[PDB]
């Protein structure tokens, strides 16, 4: 899904708000901070109500200048609440009757999402790959500035994953592929304007194509 | 035109969605709790500083660690949750390492902690991929022209730490005197470790 969410390159933005070593306070700074992760889990693990990927896209279903103007820890509980209505455990209804006013949510996917693709590559560490030139309305874990782009493989992984682009809708042909790290010169993604040297990405076999 | 929606105070919402799913007996006695107890003290950037330092003062876990980070990690029994599948990278005289998610904010939380709020800003999610060495010098931390910067973005299930050089000046040091320099900004990889005039 080519959302805000998708930041990578962007520019325009300031300094990041930290300078090394910096006190960074607690780990919560707020009583309900640690709501969100926890309901996350209970979602999770114990309803098996959705998955972590399904979690990842309600937030990027976020209506765009709500997602711009909300804390991280907010996106989640907006996001955690939403799949809770979505999968009719809950109601809007009852939360903002606890809340005591508006609780607005996520947007309804305008996506099914896809399968894990059929035909895919088993690649090898220092093999040319490009990242396939494809639109995805859905969730996705290609951030844009990668796609089309070619880079070499660094990594493939001995462990196997659901597809993002199906787990992601709570669908039942998610498959497993291996994720590969992916190393792109910055010049290859971001032309003159970068002053770095290279960026991998975690990029799952289905996302890429011989060069 | 481009209003913020209406909403309720976030703590309220936090905790009506709690109080919706509790009152339906959906959530364990203690579950959160448990959850925030495990999210403050268990999870901890202490952690990989302790990895760091068995892997600056021991050859063989170093290449353990840097080759099969998973099964390093577990001998220490910190493998958890967001960090399953570990992966170590080695910085060099001629090699920067930079952790980022771009997409969101995932971080090896078992032994980086929970990201700070830095981390999951959109100046950071935006700007490090592309410039990371203005980023790291707005930062605090110099990084010289001939050193190659290389960021990873987190983007699927690997969860990365960096190893970063042992620094000149700690030459005989203890496991824990080395830990002690170890920063999570270390383990990020936006700081290099520190000695002491
Ligand atoms: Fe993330
Ligand atoms: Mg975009
Ligand atoms: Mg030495
Ligand atoms: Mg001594």
């Amino acid at each position: 899904m080519d959302g805000v969410h998708d930041l990578a390159g962007v520019q325009g933005f300031g300094k990041v708000p930290h300078t090394v070593n910096a006190d960074i306070g607690p780990t919560f700074h707020a009583e309900w901070e640690h709501l969100p992760y926890s309901l996350m889990f209970a979602g999770v693990a114990e309803l098996g109500a959705f998955s972590v990927d399904e979690v990842r896209y309600v937030v990027e279903r976020m209506e765009p200048r709500h997602y711009m103007m909300t804390p991280y820890y907010e996106r989640y509980v907006i996001g955690v609440a939403t799949l809770m209505v979505e999968k009719g455990i809950l109601t809007q209804d009852e939360l903002e009757s606890l809340a005591g006013g508006p609780f607005p949510l996520s947007r309804p996917s305008e996506s099914e999402g896809r399968p894990a693709p059929v035909e895919t590559t088993t690649f090898e560490v220092g093999q040319r790959v490009r990242v396939r030139d494809e639109y995805v309305p859905g969730h996705i874990r290609m951030p844009a500035y990668c796609r089309g782009r070619v880079g070499t493989i660094s990594h493939r992984t001995t462990e196997k994953w659901p597809f993002p682009d199906a787990i992601g809708h709570g669908r039942n042909d998610a498959g497993e592929e291996p994720t590969y790290h992916v190393k792109f010169a910055a010049e290859e993604l971001f032309g003159s304007d970068t002053d770095g040297g290279s960026v991998v990405v975690d990029l799952f076999e289905g996302y890429l194509e011989p060069a | 035109e481009n209003a913020a929606p209406a909403q309720a105070p976030v703590s309220d919402r936090a905790w009506a969605l709690f109080r919706a799913l509790d009152g339906k007996g959906l959530v364990p006695d203690g579950y959160v709790e448990g959850w925030k107890k495990t999210f403050e003290e268990d999870f901890s950037p202490r952690r990989g500083a302790e990895l760091v330092a068995r892997a600056w003062t021991d050859p063989e876990f170093r290449q353990l660690l840097l080759t099969d980070g998973t099964a390093a990690v577990a001998q220490y029994g910190y493998l958890g949750p967001q960090g399953e599948y570990i992966v170590a990278v080695e910085d060099t005289p001629t090699l920067k390492n930079v952790i980022v998610c771009s997409l969101c904010s995932c971080t090896a939380w078992p032994i980086l902690g929970l990201p700070p709020t830095w981390y999951k800003s959109f100046e950071y999610r935006a700007r490090v991929v592309r410039e990371p060495r203005k980023v790291l010098s707005e930062m605090g931390t110099e990084i010289a022209s001939d050193i190659e910067i290389r960021v990873y973005d987190t983007t699927a299930e690997t969860r990365y730490m960096v190893l970063p050089q042992r620094p000149a000046g700690t030459e005989g040091w203890s496991q824990e005197q080395l830990q002690e320099i170890v920063t999570k900004d270390c383990l990020i990889g936006v700081a290099i470790p520190q000695v002491p005039t």
